[PDB]
């Protein structure tokens, strides 16, 4: 039930969670600030870019089972946010893992829109 | 334990069709990716076709686009390449090769395991079995050189062994040349100590599978 | 359309030399480049993938180095069994492009051919044509010349040469010259000789027969 909720919503975990929201944008910024780096170097940058995109999917998976799935429906500040996490996770899992995609798109802006949508998270955490 | 055994190649009239079968062993094709890469006689490597039954996408080279159709059957674990409207330029040796998928950003995978390579000849020149003429060692001594001559056959190739594969030491079977006439012709030589002449029987074993000809010729002085 | 320029076209080097084949790309194309070795008649086999990563079974002497757009296959200690052709390739499907190819030849000590002459068999003479064969056995280098002379008459335009691929035990070539005539023309002459000029020979060597 809500036994794990006593552990997760602890204020020592949420500071770490938002710390990760900042860390992700740090690493992703050092990534695009170093165009043309080592091949193994563009591996752990994308390593974290996926690792920190799976953490926010597990965190959003725990804020439904131990928080109530009906608290999100009438909450527009949690629908758009979960939608952003899903979109980011899908586009990241494509860009990193699933390179089977070799169909035309004219270089899709989704690799950009997701980098942009990772700012909106920080935007909404300065509004709460 | 991983093998790509291919077949189907042969002689075929220009404009006609022919299918190549690349059978896989020791892996599931449904997950990896199979290519066709051919090589014209005395020429470089040319990538031709691609398939992955995973995604289902297929790509072709420009010189075969619209004529070639690379399929795959995951039931028998075999990739197929249908070659239609064959031109004379398509005359090459066709290899099939596997390349498994990379899920990183380095693409640290290449075409590790290749096929055996099958010969596809596109011509109107008729099939013709070879004739063999013994290159007889003439003027105990030093080391005597004998051989036999596989002459006037089409199409390639011929496999030529000695003493049913017994004698293999110092045997040179030269590459076939295409005669002005339009038929291929090669010669298989072997050196042996003169002491062994007459007392050791030498036979060259010629096999020309295209024409279903097989001849074992005894070379004596 | 990525241009893969593989230089040099061909190279010759003694046993144990440091061979360095270079494959230049038309633009920036990452570092997902392969190196294949193909021995004549056989299927191409992988040596290097991702331009620097060694494959299993491949000897220590084979190394990959990528610099700029130029990728480099390097053999530290060349072996006589390294006689092959070498190709550079690319990864990520539907964009894989092969290179021109580099032919690697083993340099070694000079060796004079063993010349042998073969008169046409009776079995062939029955057919209507005769074929005189001139065998050059195990020599070096490949630069050998064979002239045909029927009764001192230099035949030209009626003979075909063929040279084996360099041996993988001693790195020596073997040549075969086929002189094809009509039965009638074969009967009309006596002395048939093939004359071999080669570096390993201090003087042109001629082998002849009769009838």
């Amino acid at each position: 039930q809500f036994r794990v909720r006593a552990v997760i919503d602890h204020l020592g975990m949420r500071v770490f969670g938002v710390f990760l929201i900042f860390l992700d944008i740090i690493l992703m910024i050092i990534d695009l600030s170093l165009p043309g780096k080592s091949e193994s170097s563009q591996s752990f940058y994308d390593g974290m870019a996926l690792a920190l995109s799976c953490y926010f999917m597990l965190d959003l998976g725990l804020r439904i089972f131990a928080y109530g799935p009906k608290n999100f429906f009438t909450n527009p500040w949690e629908v758009a946010d979960g939608l952003i996490i899903v979109v980011t996770f899908v586009v990241t899992i494509f860009y990193t893992v699933l390179d089977e995609y070799v169909q035309e798109t004219g270089a899709d802006g989704l690799g950009r829109l997701v980098v942009l949508a990772r700012l909106l998270r920080v935007v909404r955490l300065a509004r709460i | 334990e991983v093998q790509l055994v291919e077949s189907g190649g042969g002689l075929v009239q220009p404009g006609g069709s022919l299918r190549l079968s690349c059978a896989a062993s020791g892996f599931n094709v449904y997950y990896s990716s199979i290519h066709w890469v051919r090589q014209a006689p005395g020429k470089g490597l040319e990538w031709v076709a691609y398939i992955s039954p995973s995604s289902g996408s297929t790509y072709y080279a420009d010189s075969v686009k619209g004529r070639f159709t690379i399929s795959a059957d995951t039931s028998k674990n075999t990739a197929y390449l249908q070659m239609n409207s064959l031109r004379a330029e398509d005359t090459a040796v066709y290899y099939c090769a596997r390349k498994q998928y990379s899920y990183w950003r380095d693409s640290y995978w290449a075409m590790d395991y290749w096929g055996q390579g099958t010969l596809v000849t596109v011509s109107s020149a008729s099939t013709k079995g070879p004739s063999v003429f013994p290159l007889a060692p003439s003027s105990s001594g030093g080391t005597a050189a004998l051989g036999c001559l596989v002459k006037d056959y089409f199409p390639e190739p011929v496999t030529v062994s000695w003493n049913s594969g017994a004698l293999t030491s110092g045997v040179h079977t030269f590459p076939a040349v295409l005669q002005s006439s339009g038929l291929y012709s090669l010669s298989s030589v072997v050196t042996v100590p003169s002491s062994s002449l007459g007392t050791q029987t030498y036979i060259c074993n010629v096999n020309h599978k295209p024409s279903n000809t097989k001849v074992d010729k005894k070379v004596e002085p | 359309d990525i241009q893969m320029t593989q230089s040099p076209s061909s190279l010759s080097a003694s046993v144990g030399d440091r061979v360095t084949i270079t494959c230049r790309a038309s633009q920036s194309v990452s570092s997902a480049v392969a190196w294949y070795q193909q021995k004549p008649g056989k299927a191409p086999k992988l040596l290097i993938y991702s331009a620097s990563s060694l494959y299993s079974g491949v000897p220590s002497r084979f190394s990959g180095s990528g610099s700029g757009t130029d990728f480099t296959l390097t053999i530290s200690s060349l072996q006589p069994e390294d006689f092959a052709t070498y190709y550079c390739q690319q990864h990520q499907y539907n964009s894989l492009i092969f290179g021109q190819g580099t032919k690697v030849e083993i340099k070694r000590t000079v060796a004079a051919p063993s010349v042998f002459i073969f008169p046409p068999s009776d079995e062939q003479l029955k057919s209507g044509t005769a074929s005189v064969v001139c065998l050059l056995n195990n020599f070096y280098p490949r630069e050998a010349k064979v002239q045909w002379k029927v009764d001192n008459a230099l035949q030209a335009g009626n003979s075909q040469e063929s040279v084996t691929e360099q041996d993988s035990k001693d790195s020596t070539y073997s040549l075969s010259s086929t002189l094809t005539l009509s039965k009638a023309d074969y009967e009309k002459h006596k002395v048939y000789a093939c004359e071999v000029t080669h570096q390993g020979l201090s003087s042109p060597v001629t082998k002849s027969f009769n009838r």
